[PDB]
């Protein structure tokens, strides 16, 4: 019943994944701000634009 | 054996290098998620480019088989009522022993049809194999038109009866609205899905999974800022399929 | 340099590092990807303007590609030159300082 | 590709000819 | 080239010379009646149990009583003496398809109904023209398939003119239903 790693009880593995996923949000939808400026579009409708 | 521990000195360095390492590897994500857009938009449109050539081709072919059709049973009819064409081909065939009438009614209707404009026809049983070959062709176009175009219905009833009746002057936000707003959502999704236009998802994002009670105080500050962000985007979707449709 | 640290995990902190884990492999996976080919798509419109007889919507889809790839350009260029993180990177540099302050003590022996 | 009623009349027009 | 196609070659190209093949002809179609029309003769020649010695002094007779010629003696013999009698009436008919195919064809050919004396005359002539041959005997035939325009079969096998309305037809829309 030894013990590997005689660091103590580490508890900062939890925080890590969050800011990771933070980040990663962060990153995503700071993207989306800027892929998304959406001028106007041209659909082509029956009847009018055809 | 304590010769083992000594790796426990370097899970302080790796930190470090944690922070030094995900302040790039997400500046070179941003990057590579551009990328995969222009990847995406571009392959749905070639796959709608094949598509409609594919139609097209399948239309013409379609096409050339009726008109050979109802020229064939044309003749068909006439050289069994007429009696001038049976002599007529007793000459040709003696002549040709050293132009018949079947090139000669084949051609002439073949030249009295290249200047017709089918659009310009009538029903399908109508007589004239220009009227029996042009319904085909209008119904087939409109048959084709329906799966690579929006319907002029489907647009009619959001115009007139959705988009307007919430705002005017930019038409701003959506909150004014029924349920059968996601209906309208749903509506999104045929005609970019028909045309072949690809639009962010933005239900794609995923809001973060709290772990420990540590990490409260910046979650939230996430996810309160990701529905600014999830919602206000929406408008400015929305407004453009509204000002495309007035 | 910090993929190296897994031999420092326990169980009671294993599925949170694999999640950890498998989000940055989900990056990398796309990353990589989007840098092997390049650009082979590029499509060319001469080829297709000739081969489709219609030429009445394509144009209209056309005027679309070529207004979304230039805002696409312009957010790329954009981003290739804050608060709303800093309030975790505290969150990391106590952890830092916890890690240091274990590992002083199993630095003793 | 070609469109039907000008172009491809005419072609089978000069297709049809042939005896013997 | 065949067996009988080997004994008509052989007796056609011996007898062209010398013999006046017309001669032979005659006597060989009065052979091939007396064939038809006797049905001893052609059990004769089945009549297996026969001596070949009653065989021989027939045709030897035979000789004295109706027109005969010695190649046709010869020829007779050889049949016999090779065991190969029955297949006289066929080697007389090839003889016959032989010299008549060298002075002129006989052709089969179709129409829908009745023509007319003068078309009649135009197809003949035109027929020739396209022969060439200056002997040619003629066959009518009404199929109404081909709907009325004539076609016909000048007999060498290899030309089946077609001077059809449903065929023609049916070429040609089997030809333009191609793509592009």
């Amino acid at each position: 019943t030894a013990a590997k790693s005689a660091l103590s009880d580490l508890n900062w593995f939890s925080d890590l994944a969050d800011i990771y996923s933070g980040q990663q949000t962060m990153a995503e939808m700071d993207v989306a701000l800027k892929a998304q400026g959406e001028q106007k579009l041209s659909y082509p409708i029956q009847g009018k634009n055809i | 054996q304590m010769k083992k521990y000594a790796t426990d000195t370097k899970c302080l360095d790796y930190l470090s290098t944690f922070r030094t390492e995900v302040e790039d590897q997400i500046a070179n994500y941003k990057v590579a998620l551009v990328s995969q857009m222009r990847r995406q938009l571009t392959e749905r449109l070639v796959e709608k480019l094949n598509g409609i050539q594919q139609a097209e081709k399948l239309i013409q072919g379609s096409l050339q088989d009726v008109m050979i059709r109802e020229i064939v049973s044309s003749f068909k009819d006439l050289y069994k009522s007429r009696p001038e064409l049976h002599d007529a081909a007793m000459q040709s065939a003696i002549q040709g022993l050293s132009m018949d009438p079947v090139g000669a009614h084949f051609k002439a209707s073949l030249q009295e049809l290249a200047k017709v404009n089918l659009s310009t026809a009538t029903a399908d049983p109508m007589g004239t194999v220009v009227q029996r070959v042009a319904a085909v062709f209008q119904k087939r176009e409109k048959e084709f038109l329906d799966t690579f175009t929006v319907k002029a219905t489907e647009a009619q009833e959001i115009k007139t009866i959705v988009d307007k009746c919430h705002k005017g002057n930019t038409f701003d936000f959506h909150a004014l609205s029924d349920e059968e707003l996601r209906r309208l959502e749903q509506l999104y999704s045929t005609v970019n899905n028909r045309v072949g236009f690809e639009t962010i998802h933005e239900n794609s994002i995923k809001p973060v999974a709290p772990l420990s009670e540590n990490s409260k105080g910046f979650v939230e500050f996430v996810n309160t800022q990701l529905e600014i962000t999830k919602a206000k985007l929406r408008n400015a979707r929305l407004t453009a399929f509204a000002h495309a449709f007035v | 340099s910090w993929m190296s640290l897994a031999p420092f995990v326990a169980p009671n902190n294993a599925a949170a590092w694999r999640k950890l884990r498998d989000g940055a492999q989900e990056v990398q996976t796309v990353i990589e990807r989007q840098s092997t080919p390049g650009k082979p798509q590029q499509i060319d419109w001469a080829k297709w303007e000739s081969q489709i007889a219609h030429k009445d919507i394509l144009n209209c889809l056309k005027t679309f590609y070529t207004n979304q790839v230039q805002i696409l350009d312009r957010a790329l260029g954009a981003l290739e030159t804050c608060e709303g993180a800093e309030k975790g990177w505290a969150l990391f540099d106590a952890a830092l300082s916890a890690c240091a302050k274990s590992v002083e003590k199993s630095e003793e022996l | 590709a070609k469109i039907s009623p000008s172009e491809m009349s005419r072609l089978l027009e000069e297709r049809i000819a042939g005896w013997k | 080239q065949t067996l009988e196609g080997r004994y008509a070659s052989a007796l056609f190209r011996v007898a062209k010379k010398k013999n006046q093949l017309e001669k032979v002809y005659g006597d060989l179609e009065s052979v091939r009646n007396a064939l038809k029309d006797s049905s001893e003769f052609r059990l004769f020649v089945d009549s297996p149990a026969v001596s070949v010695q009653q065989k021989l002094d027939v045709l030897r007779q035979l000789v004295n009583r109706y027109k005969f010629d010695p190649l046709t003696g010869n020829l007779l013999t050889t049949l016999v003496e090779n065991k190969r009698l029955p297949m006289l009436a066929r080697v007389a008919d090839a003889f016959d398809a032989m010299y008549r195919k060298e002075k002129g064809e006989v052709k089969c050919l179709v129409t829908s109904a009745k023509p007319l004396s003068a078309q009649q005359q135009k197809e003949i002539v035109a027929a020739l023209q396209n022969r060439a041959g200056t002997q040619a005997r003629l066959i009518i035939d009404y199929a109404v398939s081909p709907q009325i325009m004539g076609g016909l079969v000048v007999r060498l096998g290899e030309q089946v003119l077609d001077f059809s309305v449903a065929t023609r037809l049916d070429r040609l829309q089997s030809q333009l239903l191609a793509p592009l």
